[PDB]
């Protein structure tokens, strides 16, 4: 099956990985 | 009793120890076809007699390690006893 | 009262192991 | 430092756990 | 099964657990594990044959 | 910038190391041509180029360019070695061909696999890349 | 046929000297004693825990008494920055007269040992000023340790002996220990700081006589009950506060400046007072959560066995099966002991990480050797607590674990995919080691060939950011509390960053260990640390998961935890047991903490001497570690005694050689194994029964060689003791010889 | 023996970077490595390393890179033999690189 | 002494009886296997823990197993 509960939290954590890099790349300030 | 001949060697420092007085002592008898040179598990070479032999050994491990060495002499008659210091001789090898 | 070092250190250096080892040796070798 | 008298009070008070440690270590068995 | 049938092993303590064997001979009455399976890879002892029960195997051919 | 990173072409410490260049190869100006290329890096307070593994496209030559060049090669070392072990499993000996290389089978495997990113996705999407967990030996739990 | 050991009839019927050695290493193992039942187990461990608790108070009382009677605490108050503390005094008869003159130091009459454990800084901070308070607190701990020695005796008597259900009442420990042991004690220490330690910090004596008369605040508990709590944060100790004097003093008792005191370079005592007060409220509220006999609160066994999230059926909490884990934690004692050592092992290193950067003791940032020893001490303590976490976790899987009670849950699903855990742990250990060792050897060859610019130097740009996302201007990243236009800098809806003007003063000064400046030399060592953590974990997890059997040897649970091998068969099985994977890991765990404390020590030898350029150039290649740290610093140490004389470092010069000898002795038990030595002792048994006068005497226990599992203990014991004593003699004297 | 021989005479072997004795500086450190590497074979046993390969053969069985010649750990006698050959190599080569760089400088 | 457990999977190979050097093992008749005999260990007070008997057994996994127990004088292998 398409693992909804697994990929739901992995994409949440990876969105935290991309948010902190936006501070480091000065995209968000 | 046991009533066997003692093989020809000049004595070893292996031999028997204080356990042979205190806890137990084993003894292996075999009837040899002829006189020839074999090895002692105590260490060194010896010379068996013709007819019934006897070797007072320290442990049961020695007599079955020796009996495998006697098997290549066409000697499959070896019988180990367990000689307790109270004089109690127990036939242990073989089971029958 | 720094003289108590002269009376506690040799007791713990000498008398304490002699009293302990001679008790334990006679206790482990006790049928 | 502390006085010479106060060291002996500390030694006599230290016999109270020294007695109780001998009672606990022998109530826990031999 | 029969002499030449690929089977699988479900005995957990065995070395070839969940591996493909080849039945070499099946006995008739005794032992309780009457199936000789000639494996293709060797265990740590170096051998590649063993005895297995009738219900122990999974036929894959 | 960067940080604690002035460019190497602006550092007096890097230009002091420029005046005492040691020649790498027997090329007599190999000590000098080394430092005209290191002038674009970022040398700190010591005069040594500090690399940037960030992903910045002005510092892509440090780690972004050699990572693509490595992963094409080292995956191809392991892709060829995977396709050869698939081939010799379906043979009569299967252990002679491991120590004593079947060179007539090995050389078609070596020359083929340079398009392994075009290959290794096709085994993935078809599921032939992996094996079933009901077909691999496992330890008693 | 003796009656020793009492706890085993199988050991007491051993004619050899194996009887003696296995009594020692099975004595405190209460679970393998003869006839030990379940409720008798807990009742004996609980009273034993009063025995170890009372050793701690008797230990801490000798720290107070040997300082009050033999140290120079009252002479250390006058000038803590140059007066060198004293631990205890030497009475050694074997001394020569130049070795009494060398240890007569720190202004003393006889030979004294300079204290490098920093307990003068902790006692001076918390208010103690004269030698009588040290003696009074010493005598109090004699009575307070005897109050636990009596308590352990009392709770072994038959109607005072607790039942089995009292021990397995886990929801009632969590309410009492969180609210009372954690929360009230944090509340009580906040009461000690505000009533005593903060007024002692202002030249104002508050003792047992006048603490009921004097108030900590001239407002005096009226702003507490009325809700005007901002009165407690009035005029603080200013930036000209000379410590323990009235100059620049304040009236505030709960303040929130953040950062450091300007003279002592420690945390403000008013900051610690609002800290342990706020910790106390968060824990008393946390201790009113679980269900006890009052019919209210959460129930952990119902939280595990829950299967329904607001009507939606799930597998458990986080849709993960946690059923049976309550009957797995609570029924087993090795699951608890293996767990809480991991909890205590995390915080022990976490203590050490936050005490060099955030000093909390007066004048401890300038007494260098006391600070270099406290980091390395609690790091090695954190090492054993983490190795024993996996060790006692793996005794659980052999002995206590039941797969039927634990069927289908999350701890069962780890044992299914355990070959995927060990494989990806084996990957990262090899992926780091092949490329971290590769870059040191690359930098070694490149510097050796006279062209050091060809080094592969990587700035740690992902930890450059965090130090600039905490407020360091020195790199110029300009984000997140270093960007003064940030939402995080201003706290946009409420603007309540009270801590932040005092935090940014501390982090932007180059005169402390707060967020040290990092460079390319620090890149390689943190990836060398990550090599050591993933590899030590590899050995411990694989020994935990394969503890119940595998392909080479199934049913390893039938042989217990520590057994030598299974013979030379199947290729041999040397070091196969789950104990043997404890054993291999403590070489790595001592190694990794070497790396984290060689790197700690040499970065601070540049800060303390003003030479930061020596570390940043030379810590990229492994000769600069070997030359500029190991070779160059051991010149003060090794000249502790030479044919010209001695000095005060001659113990540490002697202990350094002593450590090299205990370390090397432990190789003999590990390279050479047993069967060489049993064939050697059988020649000494011969030549004692033949010697004519000396065979009047004879052994009672037959001499046999040390067993296989035993001289891996004894081999690791000489290895670990020599590893500790060698570095601890190098850490002290290379720092206490240079200052 | 530690101060005036091992410490004092090694000041020519570790200070030899950027000069012609650089290889003896690299063989001094490089032989300290191989000596320390040998202890992995001497201290540990065979039966640990066979268990570890079983978890690496699994990840090699999963992606179908299973070798036909099965991996085994080194035998008990060989693990001792590897551990003494790497021991004697790194211990002598330490001294080889220490005697040369000291005596090619003061001679 | 030690403990010698013999499971029901062996085939009567007589390789374990011909390898135990203190002669602990012996064959008894047993109608199960093809060779119609199973190994038996009636003299386990003589066993020295050698594990020669586990090395010589063919069957996977081993039908014979030696559990190392309390070590008396006969199982330590002491001539003194
Ligand atoms: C465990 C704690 C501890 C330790 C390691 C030390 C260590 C030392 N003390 Mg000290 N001492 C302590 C507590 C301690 N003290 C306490 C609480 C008191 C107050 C009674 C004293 C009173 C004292 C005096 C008066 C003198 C010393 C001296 C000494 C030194 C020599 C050893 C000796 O003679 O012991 C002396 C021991 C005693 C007087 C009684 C011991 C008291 C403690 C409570 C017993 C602890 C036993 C321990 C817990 C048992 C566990 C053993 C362990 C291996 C499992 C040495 C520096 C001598 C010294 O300084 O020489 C230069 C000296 O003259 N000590
Ligand atoms: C056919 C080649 C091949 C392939 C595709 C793989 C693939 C894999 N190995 Mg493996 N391995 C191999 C050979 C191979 N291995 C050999 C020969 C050894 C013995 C040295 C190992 C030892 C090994 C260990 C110890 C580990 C892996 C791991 C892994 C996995 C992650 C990749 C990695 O860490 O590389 C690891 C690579 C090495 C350790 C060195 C590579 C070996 C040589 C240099 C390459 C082989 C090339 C081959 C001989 C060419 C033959 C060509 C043919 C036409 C003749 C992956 C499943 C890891 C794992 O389980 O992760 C999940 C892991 O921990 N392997
Ligand atoms: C924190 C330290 C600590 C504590 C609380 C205990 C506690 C205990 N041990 Mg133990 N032990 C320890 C450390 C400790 N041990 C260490 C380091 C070793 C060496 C390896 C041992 C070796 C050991 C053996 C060999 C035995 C015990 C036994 C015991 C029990 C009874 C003690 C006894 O008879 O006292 C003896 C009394 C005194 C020493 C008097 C001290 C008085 C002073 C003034 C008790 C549960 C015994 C037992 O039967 O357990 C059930 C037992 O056989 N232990
Ligand atoms: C409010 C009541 C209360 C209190 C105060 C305690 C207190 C305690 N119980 Mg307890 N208990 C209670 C109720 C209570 N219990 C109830 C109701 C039950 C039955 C359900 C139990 C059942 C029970 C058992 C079965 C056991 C205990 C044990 C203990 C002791 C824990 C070990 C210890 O001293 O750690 C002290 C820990 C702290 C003071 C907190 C440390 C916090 C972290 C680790 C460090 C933080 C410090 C910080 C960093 C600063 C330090 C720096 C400074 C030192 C310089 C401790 C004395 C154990 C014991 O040893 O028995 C004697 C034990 O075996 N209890
Ligand atoms: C558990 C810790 C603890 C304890 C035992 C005490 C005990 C005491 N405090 Mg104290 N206090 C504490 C924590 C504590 N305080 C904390 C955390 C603060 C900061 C909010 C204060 C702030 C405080 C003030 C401001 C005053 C007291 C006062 C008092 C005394 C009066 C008793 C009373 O009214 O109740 C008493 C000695 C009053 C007093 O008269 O002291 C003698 C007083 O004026 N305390
Ligand atoms: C508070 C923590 C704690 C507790 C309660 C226990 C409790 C226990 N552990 Mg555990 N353990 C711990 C921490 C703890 N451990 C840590 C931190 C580690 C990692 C190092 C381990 C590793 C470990 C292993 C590997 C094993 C245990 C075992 C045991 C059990 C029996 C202990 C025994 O036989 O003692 C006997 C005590 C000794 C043999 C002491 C000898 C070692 C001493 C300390 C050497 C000291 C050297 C010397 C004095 C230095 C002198 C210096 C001088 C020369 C200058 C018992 C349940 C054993 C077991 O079977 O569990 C059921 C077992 O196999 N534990
Ligand atoms: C320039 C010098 C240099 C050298 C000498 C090495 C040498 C080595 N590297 Mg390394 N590496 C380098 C630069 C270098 N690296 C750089 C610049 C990068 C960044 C891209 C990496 C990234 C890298 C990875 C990610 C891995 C290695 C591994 C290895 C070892 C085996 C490589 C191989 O081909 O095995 C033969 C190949 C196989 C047996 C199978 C192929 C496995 C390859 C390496 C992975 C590719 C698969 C896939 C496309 C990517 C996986 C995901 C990944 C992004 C995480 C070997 C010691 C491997 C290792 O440590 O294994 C233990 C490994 O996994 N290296
Ligand atoms: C110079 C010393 C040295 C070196 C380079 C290594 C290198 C290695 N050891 Mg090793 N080891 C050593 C000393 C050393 N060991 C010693 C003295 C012991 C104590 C017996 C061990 C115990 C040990 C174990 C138990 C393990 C390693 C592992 C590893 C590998 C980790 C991967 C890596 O970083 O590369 C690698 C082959 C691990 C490994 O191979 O992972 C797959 C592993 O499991 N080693
Ligand atoms: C030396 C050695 C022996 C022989 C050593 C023996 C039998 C003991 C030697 C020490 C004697 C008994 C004196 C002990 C004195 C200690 C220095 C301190 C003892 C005090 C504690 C026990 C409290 C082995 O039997 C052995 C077996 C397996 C692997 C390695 C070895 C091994 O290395
Ligand atoms: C590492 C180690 C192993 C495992 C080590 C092994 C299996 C040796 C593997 C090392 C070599 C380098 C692997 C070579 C594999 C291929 C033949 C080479 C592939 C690359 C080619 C181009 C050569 C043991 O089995 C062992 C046993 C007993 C005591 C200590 C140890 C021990 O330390
Ligand atoms: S235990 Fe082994 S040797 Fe004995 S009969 Fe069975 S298979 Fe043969
Ligand atoms: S213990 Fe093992 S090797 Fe020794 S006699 Fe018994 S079966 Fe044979």
């Amino acid at each position: 099956p398409p693992y909804t509960f697994r990929t739901g939290w992995a994409l949440l954590l990876l969105a935290v990985n991309f948010l902190v890099a936006a501070y480091y790349f000065h995209i968000i300030q | 009793t046991l009533s066997g001949k003692t093989p020809l060697f000049a004595g070893s420092t292996g031999g028997l120890l204080t356990k042979a007085v205190e806890e137990e002592k084993y003894a292996i008898t075999w009837t040899s076809p002829k006189a020839q040179v074999f090895e002692l598990p105590t260490g060194g070479a010896a010379t068996m007699h013709e007819g019934e032999n006897l070797l007072y050994i320290a442990r049961k491990e020695y007599g079955i390690a020796l009996g495998g060495q006697l098997r290549k002499f066409k000697i499959t008659n070896y019988k180990i006893y367990r000689i307790l210091p109270s004089g109690e001789t127990t036939f242990i090898h073989p089971a029958d | 009262a720094s003289f108590l070092s002269s009376i506690f250190v040799p007791v713990i250096g000498w008398v304490v192991p002699i009293a302990t080892f001679s008790f334990l040796f006679l206790y482990i070798e006790r049928e | 430092s502390i006085s010479d008298t106060q060291v002996y009070i500390a030694l006599v008070v230290a016999l109270i756990p020294g007695l109780l440690a001998w009672r606990l270590a022998t109530e826990l068995y031999k | 099964v029969q002499r030449g049938s690929k089977v699988r092993i479900l005995r957990p303590e065995s070395y070839w657990f969940q591996d493909v064997g080849t039945v070499a001979s099946v006995d008739q009455s005794g032992i309780k594990y009457p199936v000789i399976v000639r494996f293709d890879k060797v265990n740590y002892a170096g051998i590649n044959t063993n005895n297995f029960a009738v219900d122990e195997l999974i036929e894959v051919e | 910038l960067g940080a604690d990173l002035t460019p190497c072409a602006e550092n007096p410490a890097f230009q002091a190391l420029a005046k005492n260049a040691r020649n790498t190869t027997a090329d007599p100006q190999s000590g000098q041509k080394r430092f005209e290329r290191y002038s674009q890096a970022l040398c700190g307070p010591e005069g040594y180029p500090h690399l940037i593994v960030d992903g910045r496209l002005d510092r892509a030559g440090d780690f972004l360019i050699p990572s693509i060049l490595f992963l094409y090669i080292a995956g191809w070392i392991g892709w060829v070695g995977r396709a050869y072990l698939q081939a010799i499993k379906k043979d009569s000996d299967t252990e002679q061909k491991e120590i004593q290389l079947d060179l007539g089978i090995a050389l078609p495997i070596i020359a083929t696999g340079f398009a392994w990113p075009a290959a290794a996705v096709k085994e993935l999407l078809s599921g032939e890349l992996t094996a079933k967990d009901s077909e691999i030996t496992v330890s008693p739990r | 046929a003796t009656k020793f050991p009492k706890f085993s009839q199988d050991l007491a019927q051993d004619p050899t000297t194996r009887r003696i050695w296995y009594a020692m290493a099975m004595g405190n193992d209460f679970e393998s004693h003869d006839g030990m039942t379940e409720e008798n187990l807990y009742q004996k461990i609980f009273a034993t825990h009063f025995g170890h608790l009372a050793i701690i108070f008797l230990w801490a009382s000798s720290l107070l008494f040997h300082v009050a009677w033999q140290g120079n605490f009252e002479q250390w108050i006058k000038d803590p920055l140059h007066v060198r503390p004293i631990a205890h005094a030497i009475w050694d008869p074997h001394f020569g007269k130049p070795a009494i003159e060398a240890f007569t130091q720190a202004g003393a009459n006889g030979p004294v040992n300079i204290a490098y454990s920093g307990v003068y800084h902790w006692w001076y901070t918390i208010g103690m000023r004269t030698n009588t308070e040290l003696y009074t607190g010493s005598v109090f701990l004699l009575l307070f340790a005897s109050l636990f020695l009596f308590a352990g005796w009392l709770h072994l008597q038959p109607k005072f002996r607790p039942s089995l259900a009292w021990f397995k009442s886990a929801e009632s420990r969590l309410n009492h220990h969180l609210a009372g042991l954690f929360g009230v004690s944090s509340l009580a220490w906040a009461g000690h700081l505000i009533h005593v330690a903060i007024p002692e910090s202002r030249g104002q004596h508050v003792g047992w006589d006048n603490f009921l008369s004097t108030a900590p605040h001239p407002a005096g508990l009226q702003p507490f009950f009325t809700g005007n709590w901002g009165v407690y944060a009035q005029n603080p100790d200013t930036a000209g506060h000379i410590f323990s004097t009235s100059q620049g003093a304040g009236t505030a008792i709960l303040t929130f400046l953040g950062g450091f005191h300007p003279q002592t370079e420690s945390l403000w005592l008013t900051d610690m007072a609002h800290h342990h007060l706020a910790i106390a409220v968060l824990f008393i509220v946390a201790g009113h959560m679980y269900r006890t006999n009052f019919g209210i609160g959460h129930s952990i066994k119902e939280m595990m066995n829950a299967k329904t999230f607001f009507g939606k059926p799930v597998e458990g909490p986080f849709n993960m099966p946690h059923q049976g884990i309550y009957d797995t934690y609570n029924n087993s004692l090795h699951f608890q002991l293996g767990w809480h050592l991991a909890c205590l092992g995390v915080v022990t290193s976490w203590v050490a990480q936050h005490m060099y950067s955030l000093p909390s003791y007066a004048f401890i940032a300038k007494d260098y050797t006391t600070q270099a020893a406290l980091y390395t001490h609690h790091q090695y303590i954190a090492i054993f607590l983490m190795v024993g976490a996996f060790a006692h976790g793996a005794i659980f899987l052999v002995r206590d674990y039941d797969p039927e009670q634990n069927k289908g849950n999350v701890l069962e699903r780890v044992l299914q995919h355990k070959e995927a855990i060990i494989s990806h742990l084996s990957w990262v250990s090899l992926f780091l080691g092949f490329h971290t060792l590769g870059l040191y050897v690359h930098n070694d060859v490149v510097v050796a060939f006279g062209t050091p610019e060809k080094q592969i130097l990587i700035e740690p740009v992902f930890a450059q950011f965090i130090q600039a996302a905490h407020g360091k201007v020195l790199y110029g990243l300009d984000t997140l509390l270093s960007n003064p236009d940030s939402v995080a800098y201003t706290a946009y809806p409420n603007y309540a960053n009270v801590w932040l003007p005092g935090w940014l003063d501390a982090i932007n000064s180059g005169t402390n260990s707060l967020f040290l400046t990092i460079g390319p030399g620090d890149f390689l060592v943190h990836h060398a640390i990550a090599l050591g953590l993933h590899t030590t974990t590899l050995i411990l997890v694989k020994g935990a998961l394969d503890a119940r059997g595998s392909k080479l040897m199934p049913d390893k649970k039938d042989f217990g935890y520590a057994f030598p091998c299974d013979g030379p068969g199947r290729g041999g099985t040397c070091d196969i047991s789950a104990w043997d994977s404890f054993y291999l890991s403590l070489f790595w765990a001592l190694n990794t903490v070497g790396w984290v404390t060689f790197y700690w020590h040499w970065k601070h030898l540049g800060i303390w001497q003003g030479n930061v350029a020596q570390f940043n150039e030379n810590s990229t290649y492994l000769m600069g570690w070997f030359r500029d740290y190991l070779w160059a610093n051991s010149a003060q140490l090794i000249n502790g005694y030479n044919p010209y004389g001695v000095n005060n470092l001659s113990v540490w010069a002697w202990m350094f050689l002593f450590g090299h000898l205990v370390w090397a002795t432990g190789f003999m038990f590990l390279i050479s194994w047993r069967g060489y030595w049993q064939e050697l002792i059988e020649t000494l048994v011969w030549a004692h029964e033949r010697t004519p006068i000396a065979n009047l005497v004879r052994w009672k226990d037959k001499p046999v060689a040390l067993s296989i599992v035993q001289a891996r203990v004894v081999g690791l014991a000489h290895f670990t003791v020599g590893y500790v004593l060698t570095y601890a003699a190098f850490l002290i004297a290379s720092t206490a010889g240079k200052f | 023996w530690l101060r005036d021989f091992l410490w004092a005479q090694a000041s020519q072997v570790i200070n030899s970077y950027g000069s012609a004795l650089s290889a003896y500086g690299l063989m001094f450190l490089g032989a300290h490595f191989v000596w320390a590497f040998s202890l992995m074979f001497l201290f540990s046993g065979r039966g640990y390393w066979q268990e570890l390969i079983e978890s690496i053969v699994w990840a090699h069985n999963k992606l179908k890179v299973a070798p036909a010649i099965q991996p085994r750990a080194l035998s008990i006698t060989q693990g001792r033999a590897v551990g003494v050959a790497h021991y004697l190599l790194g211990g002598i080569a330490t001294t080889w690189a220490f005697f040369h760089a000291h005596i090619l400088s003061v001679g | 002494s030690h403990t010698v457990k013999i499971y029901d999977t062996c085939i009567g190979c007589t390789q374990c009886v011909r390898a135990c050097p203190t002669d602990v093992l012996e064959m008894v008749p047993w109608d199960g296997c093809k060779a119609a005999q199973v190994a038996s260990s009636p003299r386990t007070e003589d066993c020295v823990g050698c594990k020669r008997c586990e090395t010589a057994c063919p069957t996977d996994f081993l039908s014979i197993r030696v559990y190392l127990g309390a070590e008396t004088t006969r199982s330590m292998g002491l001539a003194y």
